[PDB]
């Protein structure tokens, strides 16, 4: 669905509001 | 006998009524800031905000 690489899935499977917010 | 549930810095996420015992989810109310989208003056004076 995203166009990308095997070893980019490989990697991106890997790695795991009181007045401020993220951005 | 459970009443409320707090988070990491004592704001509670939960509440029960002292008439009817039901939960009821609590979350604050909307903020943020405001930016003004400008072209340069020299070309025009038309804005936009986000």
């Amino acid at each position: 669905p995203s166009k990308r690489s095997p070893i980019e899935d490989l990697l991106f499977n890997k790695v795991t509001f009181n007045g401020l917010t993220v951005l | 006998f459970q009443q409320f549930g707090r988070d990491i810095a004592d704001t509670t996420d939960a509440v029960r009524d002292p008439q009817t015992l039901e939960i009821l989810d609590i979350t604050p109310c909307s903020f943020g800031g405001v930016s003004v989208i400008t072209p340069g003056t020299n070309t025009s004076n038309q804005v936009a905000v986000l």
